[PDB]
């Protein structure tokens, strides 16, 4: 049993499994909803003349890197795209609530078609989960190297948009003419992301065709558990975090000064940040300063929940410590 | 631990880090949380630093104490001791934080994994690990394996030196040292002979030699230490328990961190003047210090300054952590100090 | 029999011919020292620069002055709500030419009397009975903080601060109403009726009692609580009058139907009061 | 009904609350209905002021304090301390009254409908007074309450408007604060400051930096102690030094109380950074400088200063008692050593002799927003030191027994050894 302030532990139950299922659409909806609220709201509040790394716009840019109403360069010609994506996005988050609802209260409470149906505790299943869903992440990859092959992104020193060689296996070694968060060139970009892509994709095979194997399912201690599971999820979260905040603070190639602003500078007081090295008006910073800190605390404090999370999934129990202090007084 | 007479003392806990002295699954977790958070200080200090660099300031002026011990070591300094670019130093630390969060990853794995001794547990190739605090083998082939780390090391640090450069102040740039090997000067400056004086090496080719020499020892020791037992004297003359061989470690590094604590404040080839800042001189008062030799107005004291009189500090108390262990691994109690104003004899074992 | 613990029961002890207590702990130096300062710069001790002007006053008796005129001046001017510590000071003869003794002994004697209130309640509560005597002495305390530290706050020097003296005293009431018109503050008024009153059922009381003895106890509930009552509102205002929130004022009130002005009382009570003022303020 | 008569519960009509000691619901539908009257008195007073504003005069003429508080922290004003519109003020007084009417029925809820006594009802709001546990437990939910509200003012001076900063160029006006302080040496030396003439304890601040780090600083601390008392039982030694019962808090809160009042009051009166000039008029130190120096205007127009006992320049007469008086209008006018009587000669730019004028006019007939205040809240903290007193003899002497009396038979002053 659980008290109401932690009540989707409930959901932890497999006696009510469909209904988790649920919230999860219902979360991707929230996510696809807001994708078009914000924008929304931004597009109302985005002036064209000023420079876009002035006010509250992390969407717009976002957009506008990836050509959308840009010509050459510090262009914008029409919000009516920015619109479009946006209520896209809103639209669609109609139909995963429909969904939300279906299984929410009008679905089997507990799924045990039983071929989605799986245990906290069947490898094959997961297996067969983590592949699907790479596979899918996979095609998303090959999907934007497809959209810079025909449509193309925008470029700071083509100073346009236009559309597009692996020596990935040297940028992986931070060679000096490497360390790919200060990639420069579109090629790099579109080779390695169809090479990442390609990788999920195999990967996704593989692992719907192939089960968990002993060697691996040694180290794997505890993870073959809700608590085990959503820490390691949670612990991949913070690092692709990091990775971004790194990206956001440091790539101009990806992120254009035009809408982003100069790159950060990173200090560090009792804590890290990044700094603007902008003459931005005292009480205003860059859209680039906002992405690149919020990112990083953001996963900052999703490495303290993966902690939290592995240790309630091995043995630990955190309520047992205030009896320990209460014993060494 | 010690448990003078009557076993199973009741620690508090202010001296409740006794209570796993006999816990060799918490111990390792323990330990290697400690090198997590040895490591995890490297990084972030090179990084706390990093952010309040001031090229106009000279290096040493500013308080820092890792932006010079890694310019020393090449990265990234131009000719003259200049900070020429920055970003190696962030890559430094970067590397340390990871190698902290390792570390720490397997602290807390170790010390929720298994049972608290390592000898139950299960794993029938974690028992290979279970170690005593008597038996002298087991220990011997420990140290042993350290000491092949620590050779590696030395080793590591001679390749660098022999292929990336290392700067030389006397050279004024970074610069190849060519690994000498002479072992005539080797014990020409053990014997610190009037022409060699072992806190005044001037030339890098012989602090390279000589640390082949000391990577060659460590790890011939090592191998030596994995293959063969103790000899029986070593028995006779050493206590087998666990506050001993702690007693025997913090006499140790007492005496090296004196030395290094004297290292700094003279020698000005290995701590290059223009990172460090000026010699020091010994003075003696009532305790040791290091007078900066430089009017401390308007520029603080140099990094030479607070590394010499820290780690005078560190090597004294380590000496007075060692004298207390050893006197009650030895089997002396203090608590016969409260009859000393008695007619009572203040004496034991 | 910890030596702490003796020492303990030493203080709060119910044998000592004068209980101490903690608050006695600190009430006994700082009063001490009040005491020896106020009669060392009583008897003997320099003028004082009270305007700030290098121009001194004197107050002592071995300087002229005699119990009824003599003071203690209040410290200068120059000063303002400045600590003035010995150590503090360019040189002795120049801090007592500044008025030090003057802020040591009413600092010391303030805390002091705080002091004595706590150490009043502590033996209250050690001898078993109900600890509202300190209630009942709150309201002369409130009236010394008054006069001696926040009217010098509201005023920003303590050289307005009342001296400590007779006759000072009563300059210090001719200076506060010519500034403050305090006579028709009704608070004032308060407490006039609070010692005048006070004073009346005091000796009713005791006729009463001694005539006679040849809710009652409400009665002595209201003895108690009356004046009291009166000394806290007539602190408070002294109090507001620090901060410039001045009293009635009457004057120009009634005026002729063409446009003259009748003059009531309230007029020369005013003009009483400019006497005074103009007689105050050295320069404009 | 029962237990509302004096035979039922011991106290007499005027001493009614003490009923509610023991009696959970009802004193909790006490505590809110009387918030509920707070935020009611806050809500009205602000649309009364602003219905009889008026944008010509200034505040402190006009004879405002609940307005000259939202200005302060720049709703709806602009520079040199300017009103540009009067709505954000409407806007916060009717979110206050209806705040207010919320509250109001949940305390007419629990005094009357609601659950007697949480204890019945439930455990985690059913509390006993002994109980340290719950007692820690509840004032540490309270802290970090507080935390996060002193948090929520440093984010507002950060990045919702600011505050009104009297130490901006030409003036006060409207900013962002962007480089919060947050050396601890300033901190210890803001705490170890002598609260004397011989700078100012907390009262001394004077740049804005500093009060959104402080606010920063002790937003994060109250947060922490909630949890610290969440999560740790009371010490042995805190145990036995403290009396617990709800009178005794009630008292602990009354000495709290009284030490905040009279802050405030040093705060109100002595300050001109957070409490602007240009709204609560000038203090008396600021009113005491601003004529002496418009009388040097005038003195150096057709055609006074002196040496400080330290040796600086100052200005003369009474005005030395505040030598070292800070001010916006004054402090370019400064020097290594006092200011100079070489820059007063061709320095004083137009809104500075302005400002001096208009300061000396309104000297704290006219009563100044700070005479208000500091009176008010000096006899406020005066009184509740008398109540602070009062409760914790009676908390005192009730835990002990003797409270109601001294007991006939066994008077404890009839056993003790005669002095003489
Ligand atoms: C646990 C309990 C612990 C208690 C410990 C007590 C330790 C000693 C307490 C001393 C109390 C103050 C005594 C008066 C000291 C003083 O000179 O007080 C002055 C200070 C403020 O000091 C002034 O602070 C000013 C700050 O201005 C500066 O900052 C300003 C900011 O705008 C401006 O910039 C200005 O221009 C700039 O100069 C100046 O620096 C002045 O020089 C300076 O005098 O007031 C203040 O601290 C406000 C608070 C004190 C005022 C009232 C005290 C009343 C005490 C209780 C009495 C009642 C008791 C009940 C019984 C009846
Ligand atoms: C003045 C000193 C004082 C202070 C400041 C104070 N108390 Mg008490 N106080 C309580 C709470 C309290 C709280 C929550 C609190 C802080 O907020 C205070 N107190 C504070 C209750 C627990 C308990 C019961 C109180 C109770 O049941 O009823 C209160 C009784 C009355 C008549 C209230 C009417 C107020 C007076 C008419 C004052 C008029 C002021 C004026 C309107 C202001 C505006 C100006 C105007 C002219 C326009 C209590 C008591 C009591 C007393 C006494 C003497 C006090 N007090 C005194 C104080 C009980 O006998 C009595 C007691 O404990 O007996 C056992
Ligand atoms: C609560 C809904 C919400 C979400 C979760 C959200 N924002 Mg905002 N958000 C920003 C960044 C941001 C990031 C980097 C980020 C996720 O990482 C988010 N936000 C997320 C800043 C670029 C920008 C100011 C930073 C700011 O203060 O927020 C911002 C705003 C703003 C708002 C508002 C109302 C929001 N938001 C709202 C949100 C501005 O006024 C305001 C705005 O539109 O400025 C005109
Ligand atoms: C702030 C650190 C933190 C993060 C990053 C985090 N959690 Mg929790 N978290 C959950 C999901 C979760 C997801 C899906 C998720 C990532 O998307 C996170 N969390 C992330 C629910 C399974 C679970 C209940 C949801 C809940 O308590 O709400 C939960 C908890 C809980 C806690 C605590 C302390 C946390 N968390 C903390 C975090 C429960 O009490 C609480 C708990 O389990 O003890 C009662
Ligand atoms: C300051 C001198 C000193 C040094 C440098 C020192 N110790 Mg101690 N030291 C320990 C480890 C230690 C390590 C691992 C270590 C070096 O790395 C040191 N110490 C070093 C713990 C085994 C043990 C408890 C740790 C603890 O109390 O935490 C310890 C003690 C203790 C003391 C005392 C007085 C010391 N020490 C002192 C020192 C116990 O009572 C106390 C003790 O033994 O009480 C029975
Ligand atoms: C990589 C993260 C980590 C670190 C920092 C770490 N270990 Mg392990 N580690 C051991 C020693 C060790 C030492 C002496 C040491 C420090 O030098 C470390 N570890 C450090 C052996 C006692 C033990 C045998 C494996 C072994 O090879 O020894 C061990 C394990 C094990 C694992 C795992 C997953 C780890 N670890 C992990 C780590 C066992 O299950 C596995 C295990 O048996 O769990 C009970
Ligand atoms: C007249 C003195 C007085 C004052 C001013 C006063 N109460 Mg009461 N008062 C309450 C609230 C209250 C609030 C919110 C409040 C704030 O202004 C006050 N009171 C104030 C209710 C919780 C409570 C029910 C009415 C109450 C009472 C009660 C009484 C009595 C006699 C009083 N009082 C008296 C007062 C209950 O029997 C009676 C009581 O305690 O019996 C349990
Ligand atoms: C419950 C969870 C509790 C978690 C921990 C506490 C969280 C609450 C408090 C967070 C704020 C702390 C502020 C410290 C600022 C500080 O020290 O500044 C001062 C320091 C140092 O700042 C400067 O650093 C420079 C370095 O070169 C300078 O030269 C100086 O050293 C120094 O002045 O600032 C930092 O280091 C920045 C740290 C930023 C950390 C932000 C964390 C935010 C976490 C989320 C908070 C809630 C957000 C809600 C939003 C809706
Ligand atoms: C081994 C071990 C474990 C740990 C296991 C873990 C957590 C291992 C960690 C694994 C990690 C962190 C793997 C990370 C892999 C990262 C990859 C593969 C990065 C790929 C990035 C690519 C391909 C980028 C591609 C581009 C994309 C971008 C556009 C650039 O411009 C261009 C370019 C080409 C660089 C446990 C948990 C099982 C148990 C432990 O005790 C021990
Ligand atoms: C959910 C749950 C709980 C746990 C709850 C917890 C602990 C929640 C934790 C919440 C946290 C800590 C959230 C953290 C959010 C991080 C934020 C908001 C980041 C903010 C960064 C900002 C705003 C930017 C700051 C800048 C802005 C500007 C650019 C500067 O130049 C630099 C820089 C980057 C610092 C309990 C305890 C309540 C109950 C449990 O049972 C369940
Ligand atoms: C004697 C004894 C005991 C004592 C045992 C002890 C503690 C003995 C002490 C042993 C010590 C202090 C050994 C120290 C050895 C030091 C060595 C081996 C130094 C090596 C340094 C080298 C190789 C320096 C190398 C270079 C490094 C540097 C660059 C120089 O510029 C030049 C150059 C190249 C020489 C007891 C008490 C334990 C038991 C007793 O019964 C018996
Ligand atoms: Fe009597």
């Amino acid at each position: 049993e659980y008290p109401w302030y932690s009540g989707n532990s409930r959901l932890e139950d497999p006696a009510v499994q469909g209904k988790w299922l649920a919230a999860h659409i219902a979360q991707i909806a929230l996510i696809v909803f807001w994708v078009g609220l914000n924008t929304f709201s931004e597009n109302q509040a985005f002036d064209t003349s000023l420079p876009m790394f002035d006010q509250g716009l992390v969407l717009i840019p976002h957009l506008a890197a990836l050509g959308f109403g840009v010509g050459s360069g510090g262009v914008v010609t029409n919000t009516f795209v920015f619109t479009q994506i946006g209520a896209i996005h809103m639209v669609s988050s109609f139909v995963l609530f429909g969904g939300a609802y279906f299984h929410a209260k009008i679905g089997p409470s507990v799924l045990a078609t039983d071929q989605f149906a799986f245990s906290w505790d069947d490898p094959k299943k997961l297996g067969y989960i983590l592949g699907h869903h790479l596979v899918l992440i996979g095609t998303g990859a090959l999907l934007f190297v497809l959209w810079i092959k025909f449509h193309g992104i925008y470029d700071p020193t083509i100073g346009e948009v236009r559309t597009v060689g692996d020596v990935v296996l040297k940028y992986g070694w931070f060679t000096p003419g490497y360390n790919c968060f200060f990639v420069d060139n579109l090629e790099d970009l579109a080779s390695g992301h169809l090479f990442i892509g390609l990788v999920d994709i195999a990967g996704g095979i593989f692992h719907i065709n192939v089960a968990p194997l002993p060697w691996s399912k040694v180290v794997n201690k505890y993870t073959y558990s809700p608590d085990g599971l959503l820490g390691t999820a949670i612990g991949g979260l913070a690092l692709m975090g990091f990775i971004s905040a790194y990206f956001c603070a440091v790539n101009t190639l990806v992120y254009p000064v035009e809408f982003f602003g100069p790159a950060l500078e990173v200090k560090f007081g009792i804590a890290p940040y990044f700094k603007d090295t902008a003459d931005l008006a005292d009480g205003f910073y860059t859209s680039r300063a906002w992405l690149a800190n919020i990112t990083y605390y953001l996963a900052f404090y999703m490495l303290q929940g993966h902690l939290y999370h592995t240790l309630k999934a091995m043995g630990f129990k955190f309520e047992d410590i205030p009896a320990v202090i209460a014993r060494d007084t | 631990m010690q448990t003078y007479g009557n076993q199973n003392v009741e620690y508090g806990w202010w001296s409740g880090n006794s209570r796993f002295t006999d816990f060799s699954a918490q111990f390792l977790a323990a330990h290697i949380g400690q090198i997590a958070s040895m490591t995890f200080f490297a990084g972030s200090i090179t990084l706390f630093e990093l952010s309040r660099y001031n090229p106009d300031i000279p290096l040493y002026a500013q308080g820092f104490v890792c932006l010079p011990q890694l310019s020393r070591v090449g990265f990234g300094v131009g000719a003259g001791g200049a900070v020429v670019d920055t970003y190696p130093f962030f890559a430094v630390g970067m590397i340390h934080l990871f190698a902290a969060a390792v570390f720490g990853s397997g602290a807390i794995f170790h010390i929720l994994t298994g049972p608290k001794v390592l000898a139950d547990s299960d794993s029938a190739a974690s028992q290979r690990f279970h170690f005593e605090w008597d038996d002298f083998e087991t220990q011997g082939r420990i140290l042993g394996h350290h000491l092949l780390f620590l050779g590696s090391g030395a080793l590591l640090f001679v390749v660098w030196a022999a292929t990336h450069g290392i700067y030389d102040p006397n050279v004024g740039e970074v610069r190849a040292v060519s690994p000498g090997f002479d072992i005539v000067r080797i014990f020409k400056y053990g014997w610190a002979t009037p022409g060699f004086n072992p806190f005044f090496v001037d030339n890098l080719e012989d602090v390279m030699g000589g640390h082949l020499f000391i990577a060659l020892i460590d790890i011939a020791g090592g191998i030596y230490h994995i293959l063969v037992k103790p000899w029986p004297y070593t028995e006779r003359i050493f206590t087998k328990s666990g506050e001993a061989l702690l007693g025997y470690a913090l006499g140790g590094l007492g005496l090296m961190g004196l030395v290094a604590a004297y290292f700094c404040s003279v020698n000005d080839v290995v701590f290059p003047v223009e990172f460090f800042g000026p010699v020091l001189q010994p003075n003696l008062g009532f305790l040791p210090n290091f007078a900066d030799t430089l009017d401390v107005s308007a520029s603080g004291h140099t990094s030479r300054f607070w590394i010499a009189n820290f780690h005078y500090f560190w090597g004294f108390y380590c000496i007075q952590g060692h004298l207390f262990h050893a006197l009650r691994a030895s089997g002396f109690d203090f608590r016969v100090l409260t009859k000393f104003f008695t007619t009572e004899t203040v004496e034991l074992g | 029999a910890s030596a702490w613990e003796r020492f303990c029961s030493f203080i709060t002890s119910t044998n000592n011919r004068l209980y101490i207590g903690w608050f006695g702990v600190l009430m006994i130096p700082t009063l001490l020292t009040a005491v020896t300062c106020f009669v060392i710069a009583f008897i003997g001790a320099p003028p004082v620069d009270i305007d700030g002007i290098r121009e001194p006053v004197a107050g002592s008796l071995l300087y002229g002055n005699n119990i009824i005129t003599g003071a203690v001046v209040p410290s200068s001017n120059a000063i303002g709500l400045h600590l003035y510590p010995i150590w503090e000071a360019a040189s002795l003869d120049e801090w007592l030419y500044n008025g030090g003794p003057y802020q040591l002994i009413i600092f010391h004697y303030m805390i002091g009397c705080i002091c004595y209130l706590g150490r009043q309640w502590e033996y209250s509560y050690r001898l078993g009975m109900r600890p509202w005597i300190c209630v009942a002495y709150s309201a002369p305390l409130a009236a010394t903080y008054s006069v001696f530290l926040i009217y010098p706050l509201g005023q920003g020097s303590f050289s307005d601060g009342m001296p400590l003296g007779i006759s000072g005293t009563f300059n210090f009431m001719f200076v506060f109403q010519a500034e403050h018109n305090i006579l028709m503050h009704p608070f004032h008024m308060f407490g006039v009726a609070g010692v005048l009153g006070g004073s009346l059922f005091a000796a009713m009381h005791g006729s009463l009692v001694s005539s006679t003895l040849v809710n009652s106890r409400s009665l002595h509930f209201f003895l108690g609580a009356w004046p009291v009552v009166c000394i806290w509102l007539t602190a408070m205002g002294i109090s507001t009058m620090a901060f410039n929130l001045n009293g009635f004022n009457f004057n120009h009130s009634i005026v002729d139907s063409q446009g003259n002005v009748v003059n009531t009382w309230a007029d020369v009570l005013n003009r009483a009061n400019l006497g005074f003022e103009v007689m105050h303020e050295r320069n404009a | 009904a029962a237990g509302y008569d004096r035979a039922t519960t011991g106290y007499g009509w005027w001493a009614g609350n003490a009923r509610l000691t023991d009696l959970s619901g009802q004193l909790t539908g006490a505590h809110i209905a009387h918030a509920g009257m707070i935020t009611f008195w806050a809500g009205a007073m602000t649309l009364f002021e602003v219905s009889h504003f008026i944008p010509e005069k200034p505040m402190y003429e006009q004879g405002s304090i609940l307005l000259a508080h939202l200005a302060a922290e720049g709703f709806g004003v602009g520079p040199g301390g300017e009103v540009i519109s009067t709505y954000p003020y409407f806007v916060i007084g009717a979110i206050h009254l209806i705040a207010s009417a919320v509250l109001g029925f949940g305390g007419l809820y629990h005094t009357f409908r609601g659950p007697a006594k949480f204890e019945d009802y439930s455990d985690w709001w059913g509390y006993d007074w002994e109980d340290k546990e719950k007692m820690m437990q509840i004032l540490g939910i309270h802290l970090i309450f507080l935390g996060i509200g002193a948090l929520a003012f440093a984010a507002k001076a950060m990045f919702f408007g600011g505050l009104y900063d009297p130490w901006a160029p030409g003036g006060g006006n409207v900013r962002l604060i962007t480089n919060p302080t947050w050396n601890l040496g300033t901190f210890l030396g803001y705490i170890t400051r002598s609260p004397w003439g011989e700078g100012g304890w907390i009262v001394s601040v004077n740049n804005l930096e500093d009060v959104v780090g402080g606010h920063l600083l002790v937003g994060v601390h109250y947060i922490f102690g909630g949890v610290f008392h969440i999560l740790v039982k009371p010490w042995g030694w805190v145990r036995r030094a403290y009396v617990w019962s709800g009178e005794a808090y009630l008292s602990y809160s009354l000495g709290a109380l009284y030490m905040c009042g009279m802050i405030a009051v040093g705060y109100v009166w002595f300050n001109n950074t957070v409490y602007p000039s240009e709204f609560y008029g000038p203090t008396a130190a600021e009113a005491s400088q601003a004529q002496a120096m418009t009388f040097l205007i005038r003195d150096q127009r057709l055609g006074y200063l002196m040496r400080s006992p330290s040796g600086e320049i100052i200005f003369g007469g009474e005005t030395m008692r505040f030598w070292d008086f800070r001010g916006p209008w004054l402090e370019p006018l400064r020097g290594p050593n006092g200011l100079d009587l070489n820059k007063l000669r061709n320095d004083i730019q137009p809104w500075q002799a302005r400002r001096a004028a208009e300061y000396m006019t309104h000297a704290p007939n006219y009563v100044s927003p700070r005479s208000w205040l500091s009176t008010s809240h000096f006899c406020l903290a005066f009184f509740f030191f008398v109540g602070h007193i009062w409760h914790s003899g009676r908390a005192r002497a009730a835990a002990a027994g003797f409270e109601k009396g001294i007991e006939r038979k066994t008077e404890y002053a009839l056993s003790l050894p005669d002095i003489d």
